[PDB]
């Protein structure tokens, strides 16, 4: 889909930026628990997320 | 009981759906899904993407079809292909009763 | 008589421990049994179609052996989900043509799957035409965006 | 595997383009490919 | 519990990303990493469906 | 009863795998369905 930042991504309630893994590492790591978009039930962004 | 023979074959997909369990370990190398980007800029794809539902639907679809391109290898022309809803003979559904 | 004593004690203990469980399980299974019976016509066709499509979706991932083969063409995106009206619902029911079932297998003679509209709180039915994005320009500093959010594009 | 690939980093999926090639007219034009690395036949 | 809770919404959302006229699924390339750009644009929404294709559950 | 016996045997040998499926498929389903939520599509991050 064309268009830049129509809804922006939410990084709140997800893994921090410093914890991202380099794309070269094909090694698997245990999946974290309780990660979802934690915006205060507002704005068009992630309206139909887990919190709703 | 009718769908029992296909149950094991269906299981490969009926849970994940767009993913198939057989080839996940090699396509997805952990964090990032591998994918091949075949950007389509053909006139048929440009017609279907943008000019569908307008008055310029056949502006370039017919321009490309008049060339050497054949309708078999083109994305279907939604203006005429009768989908299971409007197809002649009533709607085309299968009901297990 | 002795065997009757032993069998009576054993069976009585078993039934006392596991009779209320069976009764309340058979009581709670009525709505789910009715639900499963309602959507029987979409059972054989769904399993058959997923069985047919499993090799087709597996070939995409396994043909290269290292990636997934996708055909990409640029397109326009619909308007974002609005806050109060687009919130999720779990009231979906029915099936194609108003009754549970499946569409006839999608060949290239009938390519586009008929979009099915159901109680979900979200739909893409009204995208029949080319229109400008209603929040055409947006800013993420003071939250000021041009155009009006709508459910009626 | 899939869970870690999908939504750990944010509200977005994680896609990796190892080979991007353009299709236009009906010739196919190849721009980038990755011989070895995370995408090798396996 | 969480599967029964959060799968119908997943099914509904993935059924809402399928454009019948163009086939397949639609995804847009977000640009994270400041977290993102202060401004955004949504130029136009092309026809995902047609009047003759809509069916009601 | 005998074919149920063999089916139940192969299922009981895989009881821990069923438990693993239920455990791990319940700890990312909310996260993976998050991408679909923002609009009528899904967000994707293209590192290339």
């Amino acid at each position: 889909g064309l268009g830049i930042n129509a809804p922006p991504p939410c990084l709140t309630g997800f893994l921090p930026a410093s914890q991202w893994r380099s794309p070269a590492d094909t090694r698997t790591e245990p999946l974290p628990s309780g990660l979802y978009c934690k915006i205060p039930k507002d704005a068009p962004n992630a309206v139909r997320g887990a919190r709703n | 009981g009718r769908a029992a023979p296909y149950l094991v074959g269906a299981l490969k997909l009926i849970l994940t759906v767009p993913f198939n369990i057989d080839n996940i370990p090699k396509a997805i190398r952990g964090d990032y899904i591998n994918v091949s980007l075949k950007l389509d800029l053909t006139l048929s794809s440009v017609d279907n993407a943008f000019l569908s539902g307008t008055g310029v639907s056949g502006m370039l679809r017919a321009l490309e079809q008049a060339w050497g391109r054949d309708p078999a290898t083109m994305i279907p022309d939604v203006r005429f292909t009768p989908n299971p809803h409007d197809a002649p003979g009533g709607p085309l559904v299968e009901r297990g009763e | 008589l002795v065997a009757a004593v032993g069998f009576g004690n054993t069976g009585g203990d078993i039934f006392e421990r596991g009779g209320p469980y069976l009764v309340r399980g058979a009581q709670d299974l009525l709505p789910t049994s009715a639900l499963l019976d309602e959507y029987s016509p979409a059972l054989f066709c769904t399993i058959r179609n997923y069985h047919d499509a499993a090799p087709k979706l597996a070939g995409a991932l396994g043909g290269n052996g290292y990636s997934l083969l996708t055909n990409s063409l640029v397109v326009g995106v619909g308007n974002p989900y609005v806050y109060p009206d687009n919130l999720p619902r779990v009231n979906a029911k029915g099936g194609p043509e108003g009754r549970p079932g499946c569409w006839q297998p999608i060949t290239r003679d009938l390519w586009p799957f008929p979009y099915l509209v159901m109680d979900t709180g979200a739909s893409i039915a009204p995208y029949n035409h080319f229109e400008l994005g209603q929040p055409m320009f947006a800013e993420y500093v003071w939250g000021r965006q041009v155009g009006e959010n709508t459910i009626n594009p | 595997i899939i869970g870690r690939a999908g939504g750990i980093y944010g509200d977005f999926f994680n896609f990796y383009a190892c080979d991007l090639t353009l299709k236009l007219n009906v010739r196919t034009v190849r721009i980038t490919t990755q011989p070895s690395g995370r995408c090798t036949p396996k | 519990e969480t599967g029964l809770h959060a799968y119908p919404n997943l099914a509904a959302n993935v059924l809402n990303i399928n454009s019948p006229n163009q086939g397949g699924i639609i995804g847009l390339p977000v640009l994270p990493g400041f977290n993102y750009l202060p401004f955004g644009m949504n130029l136009a929404s092309t026809a995902m469906t047609l009047p003759k294709q809509i069916a009601y559950s | 009863l005998e074919q149920l016996r063999t089916v139940s045997d192969v299922l009981n040998e895989r009881k821990q795998d069923l438990a693993d499926i239920l455990t791990v498929a319940g700890k990312f389903i909310t996260s993976l369905a998050e991408a679909l939520a923002s609009g009528p599509y899904f967000k994707v991050m293209l590192v290339n």
